[PDB]
Formats: C-alpha cells, structure tokens, sequence
C-alpha cells in the first residue's frame, strides 16, 4: 500500500515484427537424374526467405 | 523478368520474351545491364556455350 512495484510500460522492438515464421521439413533432391544440377539456385547458393 | 526453362528430354531449352510466348536460344535479344548484374552468376553457364 506505501508503495507500489512500478510496472514497465514502455517496451520496445528493434527487431522485426512477426509472430510465425516458414521451417522446412525434408529437404529436396539436389542431386538427382533428370535434371540438371545447375537449375537449382542453391547450386549457385543464392539464399532465399 | 526472364525465366530459363531446360528441354526436358532432348528439347531446346528456354527463356521466355517479356511479350508472354517462350522463346529459344537464339537471334537478337535486348538485355538491361541491370537484368545481366540480377544473376550473372547463372547467366555465364546458361548463355556462354
């Protein structure tokens, strides 16, 4: 009653807002037969959300 | 945009024009710089041979 623990009010994000986010499960075939290796793009390892 | 298409099975491979029809690895074409520097490091083993 003589004195009140104070709550934090004012919080702050610098990081980005989200609350889901996209994981992968089994992963492709990178190497396979009927294609080639050079269609994939992580042959030439670019990354991608 | 330009979307490289492999032949699947023997057939001539594919870029595909800005108009909509998908068009082969020939004739005159019209690059942006810009379009060259997006995927350089693809475009030198899909067009050099």
């Amino acid at each position: 009653l003589l004195h009140a623990d104070t709550p934090r009010l004012v919080t702050w994000d610098a990081g980005l807002c989200t609350s889901f986010k996209i994981v992968p499960i089994v992963p492709a075939q990178v190497p396979q037969d009927v294609l080639a290796y050079t269609f994939f793009t992580s042959s030439y390892a670019i990354q991608s959300p | 945009d330009c979307r490289i298409s492999f032949g699947m099975n023997g057939a001539a491979p594919m870029i595909r024009d800005e108009t909509g029809m998908m068009v082969p690895f020939e004739g005159n074409w019209i690059f942006p710089l810009a379009l060259w520097q997006m995927n350089t490091r693809y475009f030198n083993q899909q067009f050099d041979a």
